[PDB]
């Protein structure tokens, strides 16, 4: 089967950018393939980002250290694209569909181009359906829906991928197929997620890209793209997830700072003007491309999702710098995690004060709706308070009493770590607590009795839990029925213990 | 009129013309893409023999170095008239809705056209009559003027937009445009589709007057920078028809990003921020254009976003350089149940002087906000004091401040058919007198939840009586 | 469940080496014909075809 | 002119450089063809002239491997 | 092979080679240079035809344009093995110590290697002790992980480097790299020798477990820039054969910025403050190849300097992210004489995990976190009111928050040359068990000035005694 392709020949290579002399009839992203030759037997792809006149200038997606001035290069007349589907699947791969994790070939029948266009305008929906992060803070106070793309904006170390990592733990039997995207991550860090993963068995529905720091820049820099394109075919077209057709997709971009950098520094070694702080002009549409692929489609479509969780670390808790104000902008919900919180013993440490959610309540089961109002009414009224608890000892009752209950709820919320809560469990926890059944326990066993009295409902009343999820959904959640069997179950655990 | 690609470099495109043939500094370009349909670039800058720069506006992922180009000798053309009415445009003007496309019978407009000219201009500034007793008593809209929302999401931003939209569409024909430039396309798109289509009035949907053009930010710099010229033309036929539009642009600050990534993209220098150094004249180019002529008015109510909360940033400033009234919707007074979430502070207008309105709404509009001009700063008394068991004056200030606060909501006849109560019109004067009147005491001897959400004053009494 | 991953992946590892040995001894057939009796002028022809 | 390059594990006769040559000439003009050996390429039907390239002997054999895989 | 010299820019050569002999991207050319020696210049990048820019590592200023290039046609090559034991190398593993050269039939491997791939990654991690109470309280020195320090100019990172080698070498259980990649050839070396050899274990000194590679700051950009993968090359010997390894890597910070005056001279786009476009590249590159893996452990402990003291700066940005146990040294705790000064806020580490280091450990720790945190909440409060204003409880915390910032304090055995205060050395256990007494409540008594410089609680409580 002889086929005649066009070929060009590298005139300068440098620090992973290649000059392509002449390549006519080159699409404007093809994987130029860099035949093997002697010396080398594997062939090293490559992207064809500007189509110059007289020159094709390609980034390279491997080692550059084997390319030489003078080679040839075979323009397949595929646009870069990876490989997509059921058996991708419990498999860690790099940005371009090749395994690394070394358990066989990725097996597939179709490659879902990356950098493709919105799924719509009209063709989406509205988020209704909740994604159950187990965090109490987050499933809450600041709520994520499926298809509602929600930023995790922190420090450098205050838990983001931990939150994370919950998030995708979480999604056991949720029917959703949680998709981690490791940009710029050292490979030690992704082998301890995948470590982690395994462990609590979330390797089963979980898709890892890794594009480690070592790995060429451009590999980073389509790293979300591979990822988001699998998420895209999971939200189209569907995974046989444990015996189910499961359509909904959760991404989780490790870094997006990181793919920034390495965006900004494909586009230097390409010699584009800059902008603002060295980063290229079009960052913005950079993001803007990669996060509004996340969406959750109308019945007609497919009624699919995909959730994006980016992650952001900001240098000394500076918001107001380049990529974290366009990616807050971008995405329809921020998660703020602060090092002054983590360290006060607020475990997520969550600034629910500046962290929101702009989908809302519409994220939420109605249980929760009905429940959270009033958490989120009496936390922010706690926190106004805390100026006057901070140094006035002369407050009367009624707000010594407030800030006690203010308190009591931010010692619920501190949740340790790969302990993720079902939303039975937050939600009897939650009206446990704002019904005044916690006013009498002491704020440092508040843990404890939160411990103590999931342990109660798992293993005494396994029907108030199994009732309270049967109807989370009716329009009225506290109905007498289920609010009975519950105010019993308090009233029995706080008599037996303390 | 056939050229050829030399160089494609992002959403960038160079393209080589014959020399006597090199299109206009704002043509089209579309260049035909194999598939059937064709990728509509803009030229932007005229450069060497017979050399274009044109913008994408489109992925420009597909393209060769040979492929012809076929100038169109105009601007962008996109559909203007009553056909182009409760439908979903994009930049081009091309229908992403289900429905189908526009026939050819349909007269095509340039999207570039100079703003009216001085002499065109009113002399004087007239108050735009929305209906809203908090908005047309604090800050009033102008007829051809601009006006701002500083408010996040839950706030009612979309139904305050439905409300306006309703009102300018029975009182006068009012026939509106809504501008989705860099918005979210789940907030833009399929939560303002739904709530207006679902949202009625005389038997017929806000949609259904309300012209929509969206360039999200998915979509290319270019797009994003021309979709609010896209949505001025069309709002600018029925201007010239005679027709009062009410035009929304969400995010400007979005249009004012868009041209900053077109210029990094194009070779300008940057300017203060990165921001494009024709900064100010591509504000002038759109924002002029949004003014109220003798034959018809174009009023304005844009959405501005402000990176962080700097006010400082070029592009509010610039923004606000061409700004006439700001309404900022306050979470807590949402949350407090009443929907109108204004502000009655951190509301201002240029208007709400005595040689516009009159001297009795500015003297009404001063006495109102004055008692709140302290945004009841006794709260902090009564918190460390009780109240201290008595206040004498300030409990009749603090009364009226509550009842004011209650009395600045309204119905709202987009919300009839949700939170079931018809919606009330109030014209300014009906507001004026209402608020002379409470500010007098007739309000008085009345507790609370009476003023919380009627429309008139003679409403409150009616319902006291009853 | 994963005893049957295991097994079946196994299963495509063992058909890879099969498709990797069959090439290697597809060059015994043909490459190894190359020192002496491989050398051809009708496939010459073949590269001039076009 | 144009500088075509065709390369072949076989050494074949001077006289086949010569026939690759003039096989050539009828297309464009004096070609400055340049020859290889390629020993790690068992085979090919290396034809590269101008900026297209012609090649199956043994990417057929990898062909194989595509559709076995 | 055999090039010319087109232009001489910097310590960036640019070079001609025939059309057909362009040396690789990483290849080694040399310039005769005369006199017997060569330049070793290392290539960067391929220009054209036949044009390849490398970098001198070397003096390059006092030869011309039109120099012949011979082209090696291999990269940087360096002994590695037992032979390198107890030897000096430069960036080229030309021996600098007074010994001989190596000899001709010890394996000479490229300093340009893939980092381990993925499945060889080994995450399996316990705590190092160091003896040193803020680090082996706050930020376990973790065996098996790589972990830094980060400091500014004044504060004492050569001094706690020092301390940690002198506490944990003689212990080895293996062999020890130290790569100096920038750093005074005073302090960092020249004087780490005299501590090495002086050392002595069952009549092998330290030194004879140890290779040390330094390209120190007199050296020009190239032997800075290479310097250290040339030490990560020779401990990978020893790492690949199961030998556990400690890794010192100094300064990396110097390494970022060679790299920085490298690309500035090859012409590259500077990104952000000057700094080279490939910066995080080059720092995967380097820091993926300090791995443990499943045939062996590296013990990594670096070190990085804060350009002035801004913590956001690229360089110390990038490696925040490659590290598992994170040390912060800063410019205040250092000036309140405290001289360790870590911040035990801003350190933290990945082992700091109940199942790794221990139940009491990791509480004892929280505390010791959430307390200097309420103090760092009310610092302001406290400089502008006073300590009168807070209530009894945040009064009590906020004597114990500098109770333990005092107590944090720690004399080192190498701190004898400027300070008389003999050195110790307080295990793990024993600083647990002092901040949990310290935190519940006993030595409140005591005042702060008593627990500055001083070793476990029972030290603070004799001197106390002693002063009755
Ligand atoms: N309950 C908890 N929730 C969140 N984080 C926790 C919790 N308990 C401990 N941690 C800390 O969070 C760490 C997990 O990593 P984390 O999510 O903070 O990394 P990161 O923000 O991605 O930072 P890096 O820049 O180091 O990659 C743990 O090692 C521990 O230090
Ligand atoms: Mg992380």
């Amino acid at each position: 089967q002889p086929r005649q392709v066009n070929v060009g020949t590298v005139i300068a290579v440098g620090d992973g950018v290649a000059r392509l002399s002449g390549l006519d009839q080159v699409v404007a992203s093809e994987i130029v393939e860099f035949p093997p030759k002697a010396g080398r037997n594997e062939s090293i792809y490559g992207i064809a980002l500007n189509l110059e006149q007289d020159s094709v200038a390609a980034i390279i997606l491997g080692d550059d250290e084997t390319i030489e001035e003078g080679d040839m290069v075979t323009s397949t007349g595929r646009v870069i694209s990876v490989p997509v589907g059921q058996g991708l699947l419990g498999r860690v791969v790099n940005p371009l569909g090749q395994p690394i994790d070394g358990k066989g070939p990725i097996v597939y029948e179709k490659t879902r181009p990356i950098e493709r266009i919105a799924p719509g305008v009209i063709t989406r929906k509205s988020v209704d359906t909740p994604v159950q992060t187990g965090i109490i803070a987050i499933d809450a106070l600041i709520p994520i829906g499926r298809g509602q793309r929600e930023l995790i904006i922190g420090d450098r170390q205050t838990g983001k991928t931990a939150v994370a990592i919950d998030t995708i733990l979480n999604q056991k039997g949720q029917g959703m197929v949680c998709i981690y995207v490791a940009i710029g991550q050292r490979r030690a860090q992704v082998a301890q997620v995948v470590g982690t993963l395994e462990r609590f068995g979330a390797m089963e529905y979980t898709i890892v890209v890794s594009a480690t720091a070592s790995e060429s820049a451009a590999l980073q820099y389509i790293a979300p793209y591979a990822g988001c394109a699998m998420g895209e075919e999971i939200m189209e077209n569907g995974v046989m997830l444990n015996g189910q057709l499961v359509k909904d997709a959760l991404i989780v971009y490790d870094d997006l700072s990181k793919h920034a950098v390495a965006y900004r520094q494909v586009s230097l070694l390409l010699r584009r003007p800059p902008g603002r702080e060295a980063y290229p002009g079009d960052v913005f549409y950079l993001h803007s491309r990669l996060l509004e692929r996340a969406a959750r489609l109308n019945e007609e479509y497919g009624g699919g999702s995909l959730t994006a969780l980016p992650v952001i670390e900001t240098q000394a808790n500076d918001v107001s710098a380049y990529i974290p104000t366009n990616v807050i902008s971008i995405t329809d919900g921020q998660i703020y995690l602060e090092s002054d919180l983590f360290n006060a013993g607020q475990r997520p440490a969550l600034n629910v004060g500046i962290s929101v959610s702009r989908v809302g309540g519409a994220a939420q089961t109605r249980a929760m709706r009905a429940v959270a109002g009033k958490l989120k009414g009496e936390l922010a009224q706690f926190r106004d308070l805390a100026a006057f608890a901070q140094f006035a000892s002369d407050l009367d009752a009624t707000t010594k009493a407030q800030i006690e209950r203010g308190q009591r709820l931010q010692e619920l919320l501190k949740q340790p770590q790969y302990q993720p809560l079902p939303v039975e469990d937050q939600v009897a926890v939650l009206y446990a607590a704002t019904n005044n059944y916690l006013d009498d326990v002491p704020v440092p066993l508040i843990t404890k009795w939160r411990d103590d009295f999931l342990a109660f409902l798992r293993t005494a009343h396994p029907e108030v839990r199994k009732l309270i999820y049967d109807n989370r959904l009716d329009r009225k959640f506290p109905t007498p029925e289920v609010k009975e069997a519950l105010e019993a179950a308090i009233k029995e655990f706080k008599a037996t213990s303390n | 009129a056939k050229g050829v690609i030399q160089e494609i470099i992002g959403v960038v495109i160079r393209a080589k013309f014959p020399e006597d043939e090199v299109p206009e500094i704002y043509n089209a370009i579309e260049i035909p893409l194999g598939n059937g349909d064709r990728l509509v670039c803009e030229v932007q800058q005229q450069l060497g023999n017979g050399v274009v720069k044109a913008v994408a506006m489109g992925s420009t992922d597909g393209l060769r170095r040979g492929l012809e180009v076929i100038d169109t000798g105009r601007p962008i053309a996109v559909p203007v008239g009553p056909a182009t009415l409760g439908r979903v445009f994009n930049v081009l003007g091309d229908p992403i809705d289900g429905m189908g496309p526009i026939g050819p019978e349909v007269e095509r407009r340039p999207i570039h056209r100079d703003p009216p000219s001085f002499e065109e201009q009113n002399t004087q500034a007239q108050i735009f009559e929305t209906g809203i007793k908090v908005i047309d008593l604090i800050a009033p809209f102008t007829r051809g003027g601009k006006t701002a929302i500083f408010g996040g999401a839950g706030v009612g931003k979309t139904v305050v937009i439905q409300e306006l939209i309703a009102n300018i569409a029975k009182e006068q024909s009012g026939f509106s445009v809504f501008a989705g430039v860099g918005e979210r396309s789940r907030e833009g798109n399929d939560l303002i589709h739904e709530m207006k289509e679902a949202r009625i009035d005389e038997n017929t949907t806000v949609f259904d007057k309300t012209v929509m053009v969206f360039g999200q930010m998915n979509e290319p710099p270019g797009a994003r920078l021309r979709v609010g010229l896209t949505a001025l033309t069309m709002a600018e036929y029925f201007r010239d028809e005679g027709r009062d539009i009410l035009l929304f642009i969400d995010n400007i600050f979005r249009f004012v990003q868009a041209g900053s990534e077109v210029s990094s993209l194009l070779g300008r220098m940057p300017s203060q921020v990165g921001y494009q150094p024709t900064l100010g004249t591509e504000m002038g180019e759109l924002q002029e254009r949004i003014t109220s002529t003798k034959r018809g008015s174009i009023t304005s109510m844009q959405a501005v976003y402000v990176p962080a909360d700097d006010y400082t940033d070029p592009a509010p400033a610039t923004v606000f350089s061409h700004l006439d009234a700001t309404i900022s919707l306050e979470r807590s007074i949402a949350e407090r149940a009443i929907f109108p979430a204004v502000d009655p502070l951190a509301s201002t207008s240029r208007i709400l002087d005595p040689n516009i309105v009159g001297e009795e709404h500015y003297r009404v509009a001063q006495e109102v906000k004055r008692v709140l001009q302290r945004y009841k700063d006794l709260k902090d008394i009564i918190a460390i004091l009780g109240m201290e068991e008595l206040s004498d004056e300030d409990k009749l200030t603090v009364q009226r401040a509550r009842k004011i606060e209650l009395f600045f909501s309204q119905p709202f006849t987009v919300a009839q058919q949700f939170t079931g109560r018809p919606g009330k019109y109030v014209p300014v004067k009906k507001t004026v007198e209402s608020f002379a009147r409470l500010l007098n005491g007739e309000g008085d001897h009345i507790p609370e939840s009476f003023f919380y959400m009627q429309g008139d004053f003679d409403d409150v009494l009616a319902a006291y009586e009853a | 469940a994963q005893a049957e991953q295991e097994r079946i992946r196994m299963l495509s590892e063992a058909k890879s080496q099969i498709a990797d040995l069959v090439t290697l001894t597809a060059s015994r057939v043909l490459g190894a014909e190359l020192q002496a009796r491989g050398h051809d002028a009708l496939i010459a022809e073949s590269l001039a075809a076009l | 002119a144009v500088d075509a390059s065709v390369t072949s594990a076989i050494e074949l006769s001077a006289e086949q450089k010569e026939r690759i040559t003039r096989e050539l000439q009828q297309r464009y003009g004096d070609v400055h063809v340049t020859y290889h050996v390629d020993p790690t390429l068992i085979g090919g039907l290396i034809i590269r002239v101008g900026d297209q390239v012609l090649d199956n002997s043994l990417r057929a054999r990898l062909s194989a491997i595509q559709r076995v895989l």
